[PDB]
RNA sequence: UAAGGUGAUAUGAACCGUUAUAACCGGCGAUUUCCGAAUGGGGAAACCCAGUGUGUUUCGACACACUAUCAUUAACUGAAUCCAUAGGUUAAUGAGGCGAACCGGGGGAACUGAAACAUCUAAGUACCCCGAGGAAAAGAAAUCAACCGAGAUUCCCCCAGUAGCGGCGAGCGAACGGGGAGCAGCCCAGAGCCUGAAUCAGUGUGUGUGUUAGUGGAAGCGUCUGGAAAGGCGCGCGAUACAGGGUGACAGCCCCGUACACAAAAAUGCACAUGCUGUGAGCUCGAUGAGUAGGGCGGGACACGUGGUAUCCUGUCUGAAUAUGGGGGGACCAUCCUCCAAGGCUAAAUACUCCUGACUGACCGAUAGUGAACCAGUACCGUGAGGGAAAGGCGAAAAGAAC
RNA sequence: CGAAGGUGUGCUGUGAGGCAUGCUGGAGGUAUCAGAAGUGCGAAUGCUGACAUAAGUAACGAUAAAGCGGGUGAAAAGCCCGCUCGCCGGAAGACCAAGGGUUCCUGUCCAACGUUAAUCGGGGCAGGGUGAGUCGACCCCUAAGGCGAGGCCGAAAGGCG
C-alpha cells in the first residue's frame, strides 16, 4: 500500500523551502505571520 | 495600464442598473487609442496613449506645453 | 541539531 | 554600603541562640553570612573514592541572614546599629547612641 | 598579512585514541583536531612551522557531532575536524 | 597592564600580539589538550591579553 | 560604586581583588563570523563560484577594497540618415526591507435581516492592495443664514429617532441653531520704489530644566509562650519617613526602602539669549487660475433608493461669461441677500500603543488568568498554509538521611 | 496554650443552614450593618483529569522447528560457545540510489522500552569510529521547465516574455 507521503529532500526544499517562499509575496506573508507567532522553524529546513 | 497620459484618466468601477434595479460591479474604461503627435521643436513624432479627451486638450493647449507638463510630472513619453 | 548535509557518497557498483 | 563586613565582630539578635557573639567569615550575595560557633550543622557527607574521603558527620557552618546579626559596639556591651558619614572625602562607618567611628 | 597567526589558530588539540596510538607508531602518522574550516594547506603550513617537522600528505575529515539526551532535555555536540598527518622518515612528536 | 603598552610603537605592538599568540597561547592549548596544564587560569588570561593589544592596534592603525 | 568577585541550571577545579585599573552599574568608543532587502553572479537560506584594483614568506599562494537594480543630476561616448536623437560607460545623491494599532486613497463580499425573496439591509463592514506620519486627513467660503446676522478646519454634548428617505416594508437618518475643547492665518499666477525689513529652516556658543550611574536618610529594650518571635505583658523613642518588600509566627524603631536634602567627566530632548548661512519685510499700480463652470447620456456620494430632486464627483460626447462677470440660497422663474470655483501651504483641540518607567484594581489565583507562572509557541500532529498541549508548591535553613 | 481546609460526634431552626467540640492541619480568618456578583449543578450522546466494569477474559502479529551439553549469572527455553535438526537460496544472500541520521564498534547497567523472562538488544550511560588528484558531489554544458535587465500588458497586487 503505498502512501501519500514519499519523501524527497530536493522536492521539499523546492517546494517549501525558504528561498521558495521568499520568491512570491504570499510566501513572503506566510514568513512574516510564523515570524510574529514566534515559531521556531520558519520553514523547512534542509 | 489604461491610463491617460495626459488627463490621467482611468478605469473607474460602477454599477449597471436594470429595470428591476439589480445592480451588477462594472467597470467603466476611458476612451483611450496610439497616437503619434509631430513635434516641431524637437523635430520628430512622439507615440502617446491618449484619451479622445485628452487629444482634444493637445489642440486646445501646444503640444509644447503638453510634453512640459508631462516631464514634470516624472514620467517618460 | 539539524543536520543540513545530506551529500551523496555512491560507493563503485 | 554594607553594614557588615568580611572582617567583624558580631551578636545574633534572633535564631536558635541568640545573643552569641562571633566573627563573620563571608557574606552571600543573597544577604546572608557565616559565622563560627553560631548555626552548626551536622551534615551527613557521603564518602567518595576520590582524593577526599570525609566520611562520618562534619559539623559545618550554616548561613544566617544578615538581619539576624547586627555589629557589636564593643565598649558598651550591646549591639547597636551602623551609618554612613564622610569624613576627609572617605564614607566610613559608625555606630549610634554617642556615636564614634569604627 | 595574517598567515602567521592563522597557522596559529588552525591547530586545536592532539587526538589520543587506540587507532591513534597504532597510527603512529606503524605509518608515522600524527592525528589531531583542527578548525571546522582548515584547509589542507594551512594544516600543512602550521605542522611544519609549529611543530618543525617535515609533511608528506595530510587527510582531513568532519566528525559529526552527537546527539545526547541531557537530564530532562536533548542536546547536540559541535562538528569538529580532524586530519591525519603523514610525517616524513624524520619524525619528532 | 593596560596603559604599561599604550605608549609602544605599532612595530612593538605587532611584536607583542605575535608571542602572546605564538607562546602562551597555543603552547598553553596543547598542555591543557593533554592533560599536563593544571593552572588553567592562564588561557582565559593570555585570551584577554590578545584582545587588549588588538584593541590597541585598532585605534592606533589608520583612525 | 566597591570588599568582594569569575551569569544561571550547578556544585567543583584553577584564580583575581580588599583603598583602589577585582567585580558590578552608566555615557562615549572598538570588535561585530555566516544567512536574511542581501546588494559581485548563482542557489535547495545560513552554501557554491568569480572579475577588477591595491600590498606581500618557495612561481607556489596569501590580505584588504570594490563590483546589484531602479530614479534624478553631470561628464564622456554614440546608431539606422548630415546634424540630432535613441542607446552605452563612468561619478555623485536618494530609494529598496521590516513593524501591533491608529490615518488617507484604489478595489470590495456573503452570511444575515426583511419571519420567503429580487429593490433594500448587512455595508462601504470583513478582506486584498498602495502611500505617509507621529499623528494623518481636512482647513482659510464661488460657506451658512435670513433679509437680523456669524465668519478656517477638526473633536465632544444637544438639537434628535425630530425633518426626511424607504417593496413608505424591514430599516436608514440629517441640517439649521445652541453649549464646550482649541484658535492662525498666508503664498504664487508681476512689475516698480525701498532692499536682511519681521517671521522661518540648517549649523556654533551660553543659562535653566529633564533623561542615561548614584549618595545620605530618623528612632527598642526586658520578661512569658514557643523550633524560631515581628506575638502577649511592661515601660520608651522617631515621624515633612507606619507607602511597600524581606527577615525562623503579625516589625514605624533588624535589613532594603520610604518622606526629605543632594549628585554628572561624557552624550542627550525641551524653553530662551547671542552669531553665520539660505528664501524672504513695507508701499503704489495691475493681475486674479478654460476644455474649466454648465449641459446631454451612464453611474456613484450626500439621511435623501430618480422621485417634483437641489448640491458634489466622475466614464463618454459637448461647452460659456470672465467681473458693466459668475456661483449659491433644495424643481423652476423674477426680486433681494451672501460669496468669488476651475493653484497651493498651515501647529491646536482628535485616533491608537509593538515598546519604556512609575502607580492603581469590590480583576484572576494554576481546569482560573495570556495558548504559555515550570528554558511554550515548546513537545506533538500535518506535504504544506496551519493547529497546538500537559506540567507550580519539601524545609526557616539541605541541615537532601554518615553508619 | 493552634486560623482556613479536611474528618467525626453532639445540640439547634417549618427550610436552605447555624452553633460547640475530638483528631489531622499548619497560618491565616472575620462579627454586626450595608455594597457589588464569574453567587449555588445530577443530567446538556456537556468539557478536563482520575478511577471502575467486562477480566485476570480475548490476544501475545504468518503453522520455517527445534533438541541437548557446557559457560556466564542472584536467576537461562530465548544471551555466548559446541554438536545435531529445520527454513530461504532470481533470496529470507551480497550491493547501492532515494529516505533515515549514529541505529555502526567497544565497555558497562536492566528502571522504562522489547506484546513473556532477559545476564541479551536497533534500550540507558560513557568512550571510540567516516582519511580520495582518479568514487560521487562541487564544477563546464544543456532538456522539460523556472526566473527574467530593458520591453509589452494590466485598477493596485501583478501577467507574459
Amino acid at each position: 500500500m503505498k502512501r501519500t507521503f514519499q519523501p524527497s529532500v530536493l522536492k521539499r526544499n523546492r517546494s517549501h523551502g525558504f528561498r521558495a517562499r521568499m520568491a512570491t509575496k504570499n510566501g513572503r506573508q506566510v514568513l512574516a505571520r510564523r515570524r510574529a507567532k514566534g515559531r521556531a522553524r520558519l520553514t523547512v529546513s534542509k | 495600464s489604461r491610463v491617460c497620459q495626459v488627463t490621467g484618466k482611468r478605469p473607474v468601477t460602477g454599477n449597471n442598473r436594470s429595470h428591476a434595479l439589480n445592480a451588477t460591479k462594472r467597470r467603466f474604461l476611458p476612451n483611450l487609442h496610439s497616437h503619434r503627435f509631430w513635434v516641431e521643436s524637437e523635430k520628430r513624432f512622439v507615440t502617446l496613449r491618449v484619451s479622445a479627451k485628452g487629444m482634444r486638450v493637445i489642440d486646445k493647449k501646444g503640444i509644447d506645453t503638453v510634453l512640459a507638463e508631462l516631464r514634470a510630472r516624472g514620467e517618460k513619453y | 541539531r539539524p543536520v543540513y548535509i545530506p551529500r551523496p557518497r555512491p560507493p563503485h557498483p | 554600603a554594607a553594614k557588615i563586613r568580611r572582617d567583624d565582630e558580631v551578636i545574633v539578635l534572633t535564631g536558635k541562640d541568640k545573643g552569641k557573639r562571633g566573627k563573620v567569615k563571608n557574606v552571600l550575595s543573597s544577604g546572608k553570612v557565616i559565622v563560627e560557633g553560631i548555626n552548626l550543622v551536622k551534615k551527613h557527607q557521603k564518602p567518595v573514592p576520590a582524593l577526599n574521603q570525609p566520611g562520618g558527620i562534619v559539623e559545618k557552618e550554616a548561613a544566617i541572614q544578615v538581619s539576624n546579626v547586627a555589629i557589636f559596639n564593643a565598649a558598651t556591651g550591646k549591639a547597636d546599629r551602623v551609618g554612613f558619614r564622610f569624613e576627609d572625602g572617605k564614607k566610613v562607618r559608625f555606630f549610634k547612641s554617642n556615636s564614634e567611628t569604627i | 598579512m595574517i598567515r602567521e597567526e592563522r597557522l596559529l589558530k588552525v591547530l586545536r588539540a592532539p587526538h589520543v585514541s587506540e587507532k591513534a596510538s597504532t597510527a603512529m607508531e606503524k605509518s608515522n602518522t600524527i592525528v589531531l583536531k583542527v578548525a571546522k574550516d582548515a584547509t589542507k594547506a594551512e594544516i600543512k603550513a602550521a605542522v611544519q612551522k609549529l611543530f618543525e617537522v617535515e609533511v608528506e600528505v595530510v587527510n582531513t575529515l568532519v566528525v559529526k557531532g552527537k546527539v545526547k539526551r541531557h537530564g530532562q532535555r536533548i542536546g547536540r555536540r559541535s562538528d569538529w575536524k580532524k586530519a591525519y598527518v603523514t610525517l616524513k622518515e624524520g619524525q619528532n612528536l | 597592564m593596560k596603559a604599561k603598552e599604550l605608549r609602544e610603537k605599532s612595530v612593538e605592538e605587532l611584536n607583542t600580539e605575535l608571542l602572546n599568540l605564538l607562546r602562551e597561547q597555543f603552547n598553553l592549548r596543547m598542555q591543557a589538550a593533554s592533560g599536563q596544564l593544571q593552572q588553567s587560569h592562564l588561557l582565559k588570561q593570555v585570551r584577554r591579553d590578545v584582545a587588549r593589544v588588538k584593541t590597541l592596534l585598532n585605534e592606533k592603525a589608520g583612525a
